[PDB]
DNA sequence: CTGAATTAGACAATGCTCTGTGGCTCTAG
DNA sequence: CTAGAGTTGTCTAATTCAG
RNA sequence: UAUGCGCAUAACGCCACAGAG
């Protein structure tokens, strides 16, 4: 193919000569590079945002100045460094370094060090610096500050880590949490779209107008957006800190530069020169500022800073001009760092606005992937920090204002600079994030969503556990909305969002997952020689004459900077140079770079120009360039210009210039798990995507040094002997997830109808998915047993017969031990008192000890106090358990049916599953014939097949394969053999198809699905039932079924469910004057005799039989003083 | 569904919109409006209509 | 994890054929031959066999005492 | 010198049941 | 040391136009 | 109200994620 090309390693077909081969086992010299690439778009930001981007953000930070009683005082961040992961000082320990084991088995955080070099300066001379401990910051797992860089396997595996361990995780109080990637607008482009509820936000805005997502070195972001008024005037939407700004478009272009407005009118008439409308519209917006006595740049800033002064909380000694350029800084363009390239950025904004609301190019469409890219874990993160660093600077001011207030004795700032261990510590702001997902921000941080952010990388198996590192999630506010659109499959997503990996309800096409080619740009480059580039070719400049009609030019950009413009006859050759020079590597252009010509048709289409992206987070993926014959990697807007092709045969010369590597690489890393998975109907292969994700399989290796809370293992996992070689490519036999099983498709037992299953009592009793789940319980004696004196131990009082051969002598129980129900599980013993206090195992399924680990705190000083015991619960495969095949058939087991009774083949055989044939007409899974053709062959023959799509065309069919291979190992060419029943002694009329099929067994489980509730807790407030099974509630009886019960005609059927057993309470009521609330009961002298409070008199109380709720209602009436009066007759 | 049904055809409202626009919220202004009137088998009426 | 002890469909005793069926196929046998040399004729027996992966010796890397 | 229709804003609704885990519920002044 | 990117679809308050 | 033996202990919401049909 090509040399140094990542995919050239695939291999041709699975092999299964690994398990057996003498090197297994012994742990490899260099960890497997197909997996550690999986998570690389996580590793690399991070490593960006901790190193670089943090350098970028803390000289993006301006010098914080304020007032003291006499001097300014200026406050600048000179250096800022975040530290692995270290003991704390005071420590007695023969290693200083932290590994994700402890962190992950005490449940701590894998925290990292901040610290500044804070300088100081009062009257403008700089009198010191300060180092400075600022708090600790989340660290990723195997970044350049995680302490399991660089390590061999067999290092990883000394270290209690896996060997081929990849990590895009923090470690937040012992558990991995993933930043989802987020779909955010493509940043430094405008995006002109329509949208009719800006009509409903000023006098007479249109629905016309464009938007703009600007990131200033992956840790600023800003969204501001053009609008289109009905007499041609823009608006500039610009929002700072959560809110929103309107300013016509002539007082930012007329700030922005010095230009003349004669000048500043032909920038924006640049393209449509004769369009008179335009020219008037324009002239009138020149004349808005004239008008109002901004004749210079210098007034138009001085009144821009007087009218956002307060909003904008400058000190109260700078000039209006400088508070306007700080606007300009913070809220216009902010990708720029020059005013005149503000200046040509937002004029081609506002000329794509004109083309836009002139009806005369198209929408740019939110929802395609083309106007899209990904919000990465390094971008969020140093966007968070530079935002507390700028908090942690106004939090020392208000130190020094509140010693102003009350400390005022005018002690002189001499190394006076201990106070700023009276700022704020950013440790519980910064872990707030990375714990709840939820973004407590005062700028918002350019996201359009405030939770959400994090979510928990849970390790049910390893199929899931990619997952987390694969999904790009559209947004939780879509799954709020509904609406159709955003869940589309858009051809514009062919090769980089896969079609099948989704979820299915509310998630379903927002959840949306890479494919197995697609990878996120990461790396950042320094692109100064770009332009002068450009200009090297035709691309003339952008203040030089054109030496053609605009009218006949492409506008040039190049990440958000418009360099240029091209004569149209040349255009088409500058965009070959730069494809031939990036394939190439020639000239320093970067290999991720998207090189799109957005050609001029004439007509309404895309806007036109030559548009040029370098910037990160963009999705990219490999196609082979025909033309050089060398391998490319294009981007989603660069995709829709181009015709790859897939196979060899749809290559025609003049027409397709690029073609994929292999024709499956429009799917996922775990929908290439799906075997044979073109003969399968589509929903089929979302459902198995969704639950081979679910699957009791075999997570990890290091079950003793995991801490977290269930953990499902399947006992004896086999390697499936019919699987696509990305099954082979990213190893997938460390943590294999299934059975093959001997499947037989008959109808036999009565048991099987409706997506029922039967398994072989014999093949279960036998280790046929045998389980297990390691349930891990963390106790703590100083947070749960919270009564006093801080002096709880575990241990027990010698001589209690309460623990008396059931827990041992410090309190915990025994490593080889069974716990039923009510069996003591722990003791601890007051010390400063003596008492023994035993608590009981309070769950209803009988464990088996596996391991205690006792934990201390971050010193070494801990008492013996935290536990984390942790339990196997057995859970072998039940009537009620799920299992799958991997094309989306799910079942319940509805029988374990005897082996004497199951129908034997000619062979001497049972199978050990039957399936149902009326799960294929409706469903059409044709892939699991072929499934279990193949895997039939694949046992005979001592072979292992490729199941990969699309390697079977309709002239060499799959079918008549896998019947020649059964053909030549003496079997039916159909699949089918003479079974005989178990039943009867006699040979069934039909000719049964079996096969072997590789069965998952998913973690639904019965054990955990079955409740009853006799009687019980009821709600304090309504004495209802609660809710729960672990609490031990009721179900409830809701409207539809009350409905549904008064349609039966049976009354006193409600009566009972809805009355007797909720809620029957006797009330008391004033028969006269009609009233719960008015009858009261006579202070003692017995008698026990009511009185009406109202009426005074006792003759007239009697019970009613109410619900408790309604008196619960008519008391919080009664507190609004509405009167419910009863005809109680 | 969005059955375009050609030119010469005409479309109603569908499925359950139509069924809230009867029954939930009985307006005044429905979304496709329809009268339907068969015409007489005179030729004179054919000639007029 | 372990080879089990009986074939899961039919209950032949295959536990005892893993060292014998890694040196068969370490002395450059064929896997159908390897299988054949052990006298695994039913495909159900077949598999047990050929699809076995061996996690145990994967999962003894991290042995605690390493004395 | 005042009833008139109109239009923008406010507001209320948007399937059902069930199972889990994890963080926080008064931290900032 | 105590403290606070929806979508219909009806109802009402503002909002202009001759008698 | 539940558990344990009249006695002792435990007596919950709100968000956000994930899932089942
Ligand atoms: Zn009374
Ligand atoms: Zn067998």
């Amino acid at each position: 193919m090509d040399p140094g090309s990542r995919w050239r390693n695939l291999p041709s077909g699975p092999s299964l000569k690994h398990l057996t081969d003498p090197s297994y086992g012994i742990p490899r010299e260099q960890q497997k590079a197909a997996l550690q690439e999986l998570t690389r778009a996580h590793v690399e930001s991070f490593n960006y945002a901790v190193h670089e981007g943090l350098g970028l953000a803390v000289q993006a930070i301006p010098p914080f100045e304020f007032a003291f009683k006499d001097e300014r005082i200026s406050f600048t961040i000179l250096d800022a460094v975040i530290s692995p992961p270290t003991v704390p000082k005071g420590t007695i320990c023969k290693e200083a370094n932290v590994y994700p084991a402890e962190c992950r088995g005490r449940r701590s955080t894998y925290r990292g060090k901040l610290t500044a070099d804070i300088n100081w300066a009062v009257n403008g001379i700089s009198k010191g610096i300060i180092k400075q401990f600022l708090g600790y910051v989340p660290i990723m797992v195997k970044s350049k500050l995680c302490n399991l860089r660089n390590l061999p396997p067999q290092a990883l595996i000394e270290h209690h880590e896996e060997a081929e361990e990849m990590g895009g995780y923090f470690i937040i109080n012992g558990i991995e949490k993933v930043i989802r990637m987020l779909i955010m607008p493509r940043r430094n482009f405008p995006i002109a779209m329509i949208r009719p509820k800006w009509k409903t936000r000023g006098p007479g805005y249109t629905q016309y107008g464009v938007s703009m997502h600007c990131v200033r070195e992956e840790h600023s972001a800003v969204n501001m957006n053009l609008h289109y008024l009905e007499n041609g005037t823009v608006m500039l939407n610009f929002i700072y800190r959560k809110e929103l700004f309107f300013l016509p478009l002539g007082f930012a272009l007329k700030a922005l530069v010095s230009f003349s407005d004669y000048q500043i009118f032909q920038e924006l008439i640049k393209g449509k020169e004769d369009d008179s409308f335009l020219r008037n519209s324009v002239s009138q917006m020149l004349r808005i500022v004239m008008e109002e006595g901004c004749s210079t740049q210098k007034q138009v800033l001085n009144y821009l800073g007087e009218c956002f002064r307060v909003k904008l909380n400058v000190p109260d000694w700078y000039p209006n001009e400088q508070a306007a350029e700080f606007l300009f800084n913070q809220c216009i363009c902010i990708h720029l760092k020059s005013n005149t390239e503000k200046f040509y950025m937002l004029c081609l904004m506002t000329r794509k606005l004109f083309a836009l609301a002139k009806g005369e190019c198209m929408e740019d469409n939110p929802d395609s992937l083309v106007n899209q890219e990904v919000l990465t874990p390094g971008q969020l993160f140093l966007m968070f920090l530079k935002e507390k660093l700028e908090g942690w600077l106004v939090s020392i001011k208000i130190a020094f204002d509140k010693k102003a207030q009350k400390t005022s004795v005018s002690m002189n700032t001499d190394n006076l600079m201990r106070i700023f261990t009276m700022g704020i510590d950013l440790t519980k702001p910064f872990e707030y994030l990375f714990a709840t997902g939820n973004l407590r921000s005062k700028t918002g941080l350019g996201l359009l969503q405030d939770s959400g952010l994090c979510v928990v990388a849970d390790k049910l198996n390893f199929i899931r556990y990619l997952s987390h590192f694969r999904c790009v999630h559209r947004g939780a506010d879509f799954a709020k909305m509904r609406t159709t659109t955003v869940r589309r499959l858009l051809p514009e997503s062919w090769g980089f969002l896969c079609p099948v990996h989704t979820p299915d309800g509310e998630p379903c096409g927002l959840m949306n997952h890479l494919t197995a080619v697609c990878e996120v740009v990461t790396q950042f480059v320094y692109t100064a020689s770009i332009p002068a580039l450009l200009c090297n070719l035709g691309v003339t400049p952008i203040d030089g004459a054109p030496h053609r009609s605009y009218s006949e030019c492409y506008p040039v950009l190049l990440d958000g900077v418009m360099v240029g413009w091209v004569d149209k006859d040349l255009a088409p050759g500058i965009a070959d140079s730069l494809r031939h020079f990036k394939v190439l590597r020639e000239k320093r252009i970067p290999p991720w770079m998207e090189v799109v010509l957005i050609p001029m048709t004439g007509k309404p289409s895309l806007y036109p120009g030559l548009f040029l992206f370098t910037t990160p987070c963009r999705l990219v993926r490999p196609v082979q360039n025909l033309a050089l014959g060398k391998e490319e990697l294009i981007g989603t807007m660069e995709q829709i210009f181009m015709n790859v092709a897939i196979f060899e045969d749809e290559v025609f010369a003049g027409v397709t210039t690029h073609q994929e590597l292999f024709p499956h690489s429009l799917l996922s890393v775990i929908a290439n798990f799906i075997p044979f998975s073109d003969h399968n109907q589509s929903p089929r292969n979302m459902y198995q995507c969704q639950m081979g994700k679910q699957t009791m399989g075999f997570p990890l290796l290091t079950y003793q040094d995991r801490s977290d809370n269930k953990l499902y293992r399947l006992q004896t996992p086999q390697s499936p002997l019919v699987r696509p070689s990305m099954y082979d490519y990213y190893d997938m036999d460390n943590y294999p997830i299934g059975t093959n099983a001997i499947v037989a498709v008959i109808s036999y037992t009565g048991y099987d109808m409706e997506d029922a299953m039967i398994v072989n009592k014999a093949s279960w009793e036998r280790g046929f998915a045998h389980g297990s789940v390691y349930k891990s319980e963390f106790i703590d004696l100083s947070e749960k047993i919270k009564q006093g004196d801080s002096s709880l131990v575990f241990g027990i009082k010698p001589g209690d017969p309460r623990v008396l051969q059931k827990l041992d002598d410090d309190g915990l129980p025994f490593i080889g031990a069974k716990l039923q129900y009510g069996d003591p599980y722990y003791s601890y013993l007051n010390l400063n008192t003596g008492e023994s206090f035993v608590m009981y195992y309070k769950s209803k399924e009988n464990c088996v000890v596996d391991n205690i680990k006792v934990c201390s705190n971050d010193t070494g000083s801990g008492k013996f106090k935290c536990v984390c015991i942790t339990m196997r619960v057995p859970r072998n495969p039940t009537i009620g358990d799920k299992f799958a095949s991997r094309h989306g058939q799910k079942g319940i087991l509805s029988r374990l049916w005897p082996a004497e009774d199951m129908p034997f083949t000619e062979s001497g055989m049972v199978p050990d599953i039957l399936f149902n044939p009326h799960g294929f007409p409706s469903r059409m899974t044709i892939g699991m014939l072929i499934e279990s053709m193949a895997g039939k062959s694949a046992a005979l023959h001592g072979l292992c097949h490729d199941a990969t799509p699309f390697i079977f065309s309709e002239e060499n069919s799959a079918l008549e394969y896998f019947g020649e291979m059964l053909k030549a190992a003496g079997y039916n060419f159909y699949g089918t053999e003479r079974l005989y029943s178990g039943i009867s002694g006699l040979e069934l009329e039909a000719d049964i198809f079996i096969g072997v099929v590789y069965y998952q067994r998913l973690r639904h489980m019965v054990s955990d699905k079955f409740q009853v509730r006799t009687t019980g807790a009821r709600d304090r407030v309504t004495n209802q039932p609660i809710g729960g099974r672990n609490v031990q509630g009721g179900i409830r009886f809701g409207e539809m079924e009350r409905d549904a019960l008064l349609a039966h005609g049976t009354s006193f059927l409600l009566h009972d469910r809805l009355f007797n057993c909720s809620d029957r309470s006797v009330a008391h009521v004033c028969v006269k004057c009609g009233s719960l609330l008015s009858p009261l009961l006579e202070k003692p002298p017995r008698n026990r005799k009511y009185n009406c409070t109202l009426c005074s008199r006792s003759d007239t109380i009697d019970t009613v039989s109410v619900p408790y709720v309604f008196r619960y209602f008519v008391a919080e009436l009664a507190a609004m003083n509405i009167k419910v009066k009863l005809d109680v007759v | 569904t969005f059955h375009f049904a050609g030119r010469g055809e005409m479309n109603v409202t569908l499925g359950i919109p139509r069924l809230r626009e009867i029954l939930m919220v009985a307006s005044a202004n429905i979304k496709t409006p329809m009268m339907s009137v068969p015409v007489l088998n005179t030729k004179k009426a054919l000639k007029r209509v | 994890m372990i080879i089990p002890v009986r074939c899961f469909t039919c209950g032949k005793i295959v536990g005892n054929k893993w060292e014998a069926y890694l040196g068969l196929l370490q002395a450059e046998y064929t896997e159908g031959d390897a299988l054949d040399a052990l006298g695994l004729k039913r495909y159900c027996c077949r598999r047990m066999l050929l699809a076995h992966v061996d996690l145990i010796e994967k999962l003894l890397n991290y042995a605690p005492l390493e004395k």
